[PDB]
C-alpha cells in the first residue's frame, strides 16, 4: 500500500505535467520548440505508463488506465507544481526547468532502490531527465540573459511558481517509511542536489533565486488547487461517457 | 544542350541533384509542391493536436503524441528538401501564414469525436500514403528521397491508425457508431486530396512532362478507393456512397461524383476550419516573437 | 421529432451561450459588469431550461438535465456563434450583441407562433432580450466610440465573428417545414430586422461592418466548431462520472 | 459634551448616521469593518464561480448563478454604506488587490468538488449569517441595516446550499463520501471565520464599548457550532473533531482546540488560494483598464 501510494506520486507526476505540455502542440514559437515539446511529454507519458502500470501490480487490480481515468481529484497524488498552467512560453520553461532538476536528482539515486521495478522505470527515466534538463535550462539561459522584455518575463515566470517548490523536498510518513527500507529516496535529501544546480541556472541567467519562503503543499495527498479538476474532466471526459471499453 | 540534356535525364530518369541545371519553371514549380508538402504536415498537427488531452488511453495516447513529433519531423526534412532548390524556409512559411501558399484541403476540416483520429489515422494518412509511394519515383532526388524516409515512418502510424478504427469496428454498439460517423464525415474529404479532376488541372501536362507527378490525380485517387473498400468491408461499415459499387469489365470500384463546388471552396480558404488553422498559426508566430527574438540577442553572448 | 429538434436549437443557444457567460464570473473589468454577466446568463439558462423541458416533454421521455448533461457534442445543436471562446471584453461583447439583435428579432415574431408553448415562451424572453440588447448595444458603442485602443478591439472582434452569422439567416428542411405551418419563424425572414439593428449600431459606433461575406454554418445538424466538445467535457464531468443521481 | 452625548446615543442605543459626529478612531474602525465585509463578498465570488461551468443539474447551476449575482450585490451595498463614512470605494478596493486590507480567511480554500459548493452553501453562509443577525444590532445604522437587507437575502441561499446536501446526505455512497470530505475540508476553516481567541483580539475592547461588535468572538463561534451540530446529525454525518460532545451541566456543545497557527498562516496571505484569488482580481483590474478607460472617453460626448 504504502510503495503503491509513492509510485503513483511519481507516475502522477508525469502524466500531468504529461497532460500540461500536450496542449501546447501546434502552438509552440518555433517548429523546433514545438518538436521538442511533443517529444518530452511522450517521454513523460511514457514514465507515467511504466510507474501506473507498477501501481496497477502491486495493487493486483486494474491497470495504467483505470488508475488514470477512473479517480478524481481527490485521488490524484500529483505535484501541485505540474498542474500549474502553461501560461506564456517562460511559465512553461520555468516549470519544465524546476520539474526537470528535480527528476534529474531524484532518478539518479532511485535507481539504486531495494525495490527491482522502481529502480529499473528510473534507470530507463533518467536517461530522458538529462535530456530535457539540457532543454529546460537551454531556454532559461536563452530568456533570461537575452533581451530586456524576456529576461523580465523569465523574473516572473519564476517567481509566481516559487511558493510551489517547497513540496519537492517535503517527506511525509509514506516517505520517509518507505525510505528507511531503502526501497524509495527521502525527499528531504534532494534539497542539497536541486539547489546547486537551479541556484547556479538563474544566477547565470543573470536573474534572482526569489527571497520568498515557499508553503505549498498537498497535492501528494489529494488537496489540489483549483486547476486539476478542469484537467482532469477534459482527460477523462470520453472514459466517463464510455466506460469499460478496449481502444 | 542544356534544355536537351536535362530531356535525356529525365527520360531515361537520372535523379536531377540541387545543383544541377534546370528549368527556371521547373524549380518554381517544385519549390511550390514541395512547400506545400510541408505546410501540410505543420497544419496536420492542429486537427491532431485537438486530441491528445482527450485520448481514451494512455496507450493511444502515447501513439498519437508519437504521430505528432513525427509530424513535426518531416515538416522539417521537407522544408530542407525546400531550401535545396533556392528558397528560404521562413520565406516561405510566412506566406503560408499568408495564405499565399496552400497546404491539404483535408485539415480544414474538424475533429468532433475521438473516432475522427482513427480514421484521419487509417483513411487521411491512407491516402497521403498512397499519393508519396507514387512519389518515390519522382524526377528530383531530394524530394524522391525525403519520400522514402517519410512512407517508412508514416506508414507504422497508418497501421497504428487503423488498429484504433479496428477496435472501434469490434467494440460496443456506441463505438461503432462513432466509427461509422467518423468514416461519414472524412471519405469525401478524404477522395479530394489527390486533387481536381485531369480535365481540370493546369499543373498536370508540365508534371508529368518533368516526371515530378508520375501518375494522375484520378489515378491515385482511383488506387486508393480500390485499396481502401476492401478495408471498409472487413470493419464491417460502409461509406457514405450510394453509387460505389465494384465494376467486373474493368476491374475497378466505380464512384460516386465529387462536390467539386465544395473542394473549390475549401481551398479557397472558406472551409470549416480555415479561418481557426491560420488563426492558431499566425497566434503561435506572433505572441512566439519575444521568444525567438531572446533567443537570437543570447547567442550573440 | 421537427418541432422537437426546433425546440432544441433555441434550447441549445441559450445553454450554450449561457455556460461562456458563466466562465466571465469573478473576472469582469467590474463589479457592474460582472453582476450584468452574471445576471445575462441566468436569464439565458432559465431560457434553456425552459426550452429543454419543452423538447422532453415532446419526445416524452428525459428532462431538461438529461437533454443538457447526457447529448454528445454530435448531437447538440446550438448556434456556431454562440460556442466560440470569450476572447477579451469586445470578443465577449461583439458576440453577445449579434446575439441579442436576433433572439430580440427572433422572440418578436415567434410569440406569434400557432404553437402555444413556443409562443409562451418567447412571451417571457423577449422581456429579457431586449435588457440584453440594450447592455450589449450600451458596450458596443462605449468601446467602438471610446480611445483609440478601445475601437480597434471592437473592431477586429467584431471581425473575427462576423461568418458566423451566416447561420442566423440560414432556412434549414426543419424550419422551412414548420414556418410554413406558422410555427417556427423562417430564419432568412429575420435578416432584415437583424441587419438594420446591426448595421447602425456599428456605423454608429464609427466602426465599419464587416465586407467579407458571411459562411460559416452547421451548428444545428451537429456540426461544430472545435470549441464545443471541450466545453461539454466540462460542463458533465460530475454527470459522467456519476449519473442517475439527485441533485 | 460632544464625546458625551456620542457615548449617551451609543448607550441608549440610537442609531449613529453619517453626518452626525463620532470619533475619528470609531470612524476608522467601521471604514476597515465594513471595507472588508464588502472585499469578502467579492472575493467570495471566485471559489461559487469556479463550479458554476462544472455544476450537476440546470437547477443547482441556476441557483449557484443567483447565489453569485446576489454577491456582487451585497459587496456594492456595502461599499454604498462604507462610502457614507467618508471613504472612497476605489481607493480600498485598491487596498485590497494590494493585500493591505483583508477578506474573510474563509476564501483561500479551493473548491475541490461539488459538494464543496453546498457545504459553502450550508456552512459558510450559516456562518456568516449568525455572525450578521449578531450585527443587526450594530451602533451604526447605515451598517446594522445593511446587516437586515442583506441576512433576509443570504438566508434564502442558504437553505439552498443546505438543500443540495441533504441530496447529498440522501444520494449514492458515492455522493454520501462526497459531503463527509467536503465537512472534513471545511469545518475548522469555517470556525476560524469568527476571527480569534477573546484574549487575542486587539479591536475587541473598542468594538464592544461602542457596540459595533455586539458579541465576542468566541460566543458567535459557540453559538454557530450549537446550531450547526444537530443540522450535521441530522444529515447522518459527522464533524472532524474527535473532542467534540455536547456537555450536560454547561448546555454547550464543547469543541475542540482551533490550529492557530494555520489561522495565522492564512490571513498573513500564505493560506492555499491566498495568492491565486488575488492574483484573479489583480488580472481582472488590469485587463479591465481598457474598458473603463474607454467608458470613460465615451461618457465625455
Ligand atoms: C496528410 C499529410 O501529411 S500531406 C497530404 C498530401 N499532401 C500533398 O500531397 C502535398 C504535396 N502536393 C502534391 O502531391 C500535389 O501538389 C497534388 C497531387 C496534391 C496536387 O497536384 P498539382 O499538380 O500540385 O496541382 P493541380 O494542377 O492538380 O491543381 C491545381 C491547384 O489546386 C491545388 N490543390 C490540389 N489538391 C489540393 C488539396 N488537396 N489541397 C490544397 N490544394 C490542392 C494545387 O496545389 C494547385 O494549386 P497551386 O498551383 O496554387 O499550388
Ligand atoms: C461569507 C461572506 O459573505 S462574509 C464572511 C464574514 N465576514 C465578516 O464578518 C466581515 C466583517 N467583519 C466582522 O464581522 C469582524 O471583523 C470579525 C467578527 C470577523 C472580526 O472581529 P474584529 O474585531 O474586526 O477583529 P479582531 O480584533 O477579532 O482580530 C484582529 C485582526 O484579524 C482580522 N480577522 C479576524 N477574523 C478574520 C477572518 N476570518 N479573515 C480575515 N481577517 C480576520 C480582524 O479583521 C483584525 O484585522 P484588522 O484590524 O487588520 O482588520
Amino acid at each position: 500500500n504504502q510503495l503503491t501510494a509513492y509510485t503513483l506520486r511519481l507516475g502522477d507526476n508525469c502524466l500531468v505535467l504529461s497532460q500540461r505540455l500536450g496542449e501546447w502542440c501546434g502552438h509552440a514559437p518555433e517548429l523546433e520548440i514545438d518538436l521538442a515539446l511533443a517529444n518530452i511529454g511522450l517521454d513523460l507519458l511514457g514514465q507515467a505508463r511504466n510507474f501506473l502500470s507498477y501501481a496497477a501490480e502491486l495493487a493486483g487490480e486494474g491497470d495504467e488506465d483505470t488508475l488514470a481515468f477512473t479517480r478524481d481529484e481527490r485521488q490524484f497524488s500529483n505535484l501541485l507544481l505540474v498542474e500549474q498552467p502553461n501560461g506564456n512560453f517562460a511559465d512553461t520553461i520555468a516549470r519544465q526547468y524546476f520539474i526537470d532538476a528535480w527528476h534529474v536528482a531524484l532518478f539518479t539515486r532511485l535507481m539504486e532502490s531495494r525495490d527491482p521495478q522502481l529502480a529499473a522505470i528510473s534507470a530507463k527515466a533518467i536517461k530522458e531527465a538529462r535530456y530535457h534538463l539540457r532543454f529546460s535550462r537551454g531556454w532559461l539561459e536563452r530568456l533570461g540573459n537575452g533581451t530586456d522584455v524576456s529576461g523580465q518575463k523569465m523574473q516572473q515566470a519564476i517567481n509566481k511558481l516559487w511558493r510551489f517548490t517547497a513540496e519537492l523536498f517535503d517527506a511525509d510518513e509514506i516517505d520517509i517509511a518507505l525510505s528507511e527500507e531503502g526501497i524509495a529516496v527521502d525527499p528531504r535529501t534532494l534539497r542539497a542536489a536541486w539547489e546547486a544546480e537551479v541556484f547556479a541556472g538563474i544566477n547565470e541567467a543573470t536573474l534572482n533565486v526569489p527571497q520568498e519562503q515557499a508553503y505549498r503543499t498537498g497535492g501528494k495527498k489529494g488537496l489540489h488547487t483549483e486547476h486539476l479538476g478542469p484537467m482532469l474532466a477534459e482527460m477523462q471526459y470520453l472514459q466517463r461517457v464510455l466506460p469499460g471499453q478496449q481502444w | 544542350t542544356q534544355e536537351e540534356r536535362f530531356e535525356q535525364r529525365i527520360a531515361q530518369e537520372t535523379a536531377i541533384e540541387p545543383q544541377d541545371w534546370m528549368p527556371d519553371a521547373y524549380r518554381k514549380t517544385l519549390i511550390r509542391q514541395i512547400g506545400q508538402h510541408a505546410h501540410s504536415e505543420i497544419v496536420g498537427m492542429l486537427p491532431e493536436g485537438n486530441w491528445i488531452t482527450r485520448a481514451p488511453t494512455l496507450r493511444r495516447k502515447a501513439i498519437l503524441l508519437a504521430k505528432v513529433q513525427d509530424e513535426a519531423g518531416h515538416g522539417l526534412y521537407l522544408y530542407s528538401a525546400a531550401e535545396t532548390l533556392g528558397c528560404a524556409r521562413e520565406d516561405i512559411y510566412q506566406k503560408m501564414l499568408d495564405g499565399r501558399m496552400k497546404y491539404s484541403s483535408i485539415f480544414n476540416y474538424p475533429t468532433l469525436s475521438w473516432a475522427d483520429i482513427g480514421v484521419i489515422g487509417w483513411l487521411v494518412d491512407g491516402a497521403a500514403i498512397v499519393n508519396q509511394v507514387a512519389l518515390c519515383r519522382t524526377s528530383y532526388g531530394p524530394y524522391a528521397r525525403a519520400m522514402v524516409k517519410i512512407c517508412k515512418e508514416e506508414s507504422f502510424h497508418q497501421r497504428q491508425g487503423f488498429e484504433a478504427c479496428m477496435a472501434l469496428a469490434q467494440g460496443s454498439e456506441a463505438q461503432k457508431q462513432m466509427l461509422q460517423d467518423a468514416i461519414n464525415r472524412f471519405w469525401w474529404p478524404a477522395l479530394m486530396m489527390f486533387g481536381p479532376n485531369d480535365d481540370n488541372s493546369p499543373n498536370s501536362a508540365r508534371s508529368l512532362t518533368w516526371k515530378i507527378k508520375r501518375f494522375t490525380n484520378d489515378e491515385l485517387r482511383q488506387r486508393f478507393v480500390d485499396n481502401t473498400v476492401p478495408q471498409v468491408e472487413m470493419l464491417g461499415m460502409t461509406v457514405p456512397d450510394p453509387d460505389l459499387h465494384f465494376d467486373t469489365e474493368s476491374g475497378h470500384y466505380r464512384f460516386g461524383e465529387i462536390d467539386w463546388q465544395e473542394f473549390n471552396e475549401v481551398i479557397n480558404g472558406r472551409g470549416i476550419c480555415n479561418q481557426e488553422r491560420l488563426d492558431a498559426k499566425r497566434k503561435a508566430w506572433e505572441e512566439g516573437t519575444w521568444v525567438r527574438e531572446a533567443a537570437l540577442a543570447h547567442a550573440q553572448k
